[PDB]
């Protein structure tokens, strides 16, 4: 299975260059393309053959692929290139990256307020635990949740909500996690861990509390 | 370039098989395109579903391989989806594209969203979040109702009967891959507070004619 990573989100000042990045292995071997997706439309190409521009796509974007690496570089970056950027690799076969949010920086960065609450006595006497965290005032508005059961990545039970924009202009999220009361009571904690512009907030809740 | 127009019913229950198709302007079926379906779950990224020629071969991602049919009718330069045995997993926005000579995606339909209604009017579970004062400022403690398992939207929140809205935050809801709704709604008050004043968040979700107020006290 054939897999191409990109970072999630990365953020600019107008008017710097943005590099968005999408690595896999011996993807030099591939051809890779780029493409632009603003909310609720489709994706645009902006690369293709890994360096070519689409006739009407901006002279400021351009791409290359070396080093097993594709880059996609908008220079001078315009409110406007505010989008999801997605690699694509061909080889016959199509694989596209995860995605990157691309955020053209507006305000001052604000890192997240997090608050984790866990299950509710009432809920484990109905048989289930769901494990609450709320992040709340920051920006760009993208963030990774990650949930540890003691130490180690959960495999499942994850639901995470998109960021919305709050009344302040910045961003809220919420994600939940779902456990047997068994899977709860059976561990020494359960762990939130947001991630927010490479920091990183990471709350702690316990059975006994 | 070419124009690309997919129609579709988007609303459709669970378990069944989906149907949609795709028309093409100013292009022709022959030569090297493959004529694809991407979908893109809401939040999450593009997924390459599948892609067939104009004499009708066929690539399916294997995690469906097995469940989904693509078909064209070159008479009318149309292409047409269809996937078996779905979920709301399969809830998604779906696209029709054209993949060009070296393997790009140069034209592409305006998408159809998938809301699979798997769920039906359901009443939330009410639970409290008893106060906490590990994340918030001094002197003041965050208690809230954590509102799980409803459908349809919209549900509302008051603290206090409405008395009570200095420090509210009520988060946006989480769609569930079970195709139901949870929020959570959140206060924070004075520490000095919890042990005389009563909070209490009532919720009302008027699709089911269902209303909790939820009294939230401390735990010990
Ligand atoms: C962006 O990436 C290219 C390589 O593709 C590199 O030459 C350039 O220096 C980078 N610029 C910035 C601003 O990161």
């Amino acid at each position: 299975s054939y897999e191409l990573t990109q970072s999630p989100s990365v953020s600019v000042s107008p008017g710097q260059t943005a590099n968005i990045t999408c690595s896999g292995d011996k993807l030099g071997d591939r051809y890779a393309s780029w493409y632009q997706q603003k909310p609720a439309q489709s994706p645009v190409l902006v690369i293709y053959q890994d360096d070519r521009r689409p006739s009407g796509i901006p002279e400021r974007f351009s791409g290359s692929n070396s080093g097993n690496t594709a880059t996609l570089t908008i220079s001078g970056t315009q409110g406007m290139d505010e989008a999801d950027y997605y690699c694509q690799a061909w080889d016959g076969t199509t694989v596209f990256g995860g995605g990157t949010k691309l955020t053209v920086l507006g305000q001052p960065k604000a890192a997240p307020s997090v608050t984790l609450f866990p299950p509710s006595s009432e809920e484990l006497q109905a048989n289930k635990a769901t494990l609450v965290c709320l992040i709340s005032d920051f920006y760009p508005g993208a963030v990774t949740v990650a949930w540890k059961a003691d130490s180690s990545p959960v495999k499942a039970g994850v639901e995470t909500t998109t960021p919305s924009k709050q009344s302040n202009n910045k961003y809220a999220a919420s994600s939940y996690l779902s456990l047997t009361p068994e899977q709860w009571k059976s561990h020494r904690s359960y762990s939130c861990q947001v991630t927010h512009e490479g920091s990183t907030v990471e709350k702690t809740v316990a059975p006994t509390e | 370039e070419v124009q690309l127009v997919e129609w579709g019913a988007g609303l459709l229950k669970p378990s069944e098989t989906l149907s949609l198709t795709c028309a093409v302007y100013g292009g022709s079926f022959s030569g090297d395109y493959w004529w694809t379906w991407i979908r893109q779950p809401p939040g999450k990224g593009l997924e390459w579903i599948g892609e067939i020629d104009h004499t009708g071969n066929t690539n399916y991602n294997p995690s469906l391989k097995s469940r989904l049919t693509l078909s064209v009718d070159m008479s009318k330069n149309h292409f047409s989806l269809k996937l078996t045995s779905v979920t709301a997993a399969d809830t998604a926005l779906y696209f029709c594209a054209r993949q060009e000579g070296l393997g790009y995606y140069d034209s592409w339909g305006q998408g159809t969203l998938v809301t699979v209604s798997s769920a039906s009017t359901k009443g939330p579970s009410v639970f409290p979040l008893a106060p906490s004062s590990k994340s918030t400022s001094g002197g003041t403690a965050a208690l809230g109702c954590l509102v799980k398992d409803y459908f349809p939207e919209p549900v509302t929140v008051s603290w206090n009967s409405g008395a009570l809205t200095s420090g509210v935050h009520t988060f946006p809801a989480v769609l569930q891959s079970s195709g139901l709704y949870s929020l959570s709604s959140v206060v924070t008050v004075p520490s000095s507070s919890l042990g005389t004043q009563t909070y209490i968040c009532n919720v009302n979700h008027k699709p089911s004619n269902t209303k909790v107020d939820k009294r939230v006290e401390p735990k010990s």
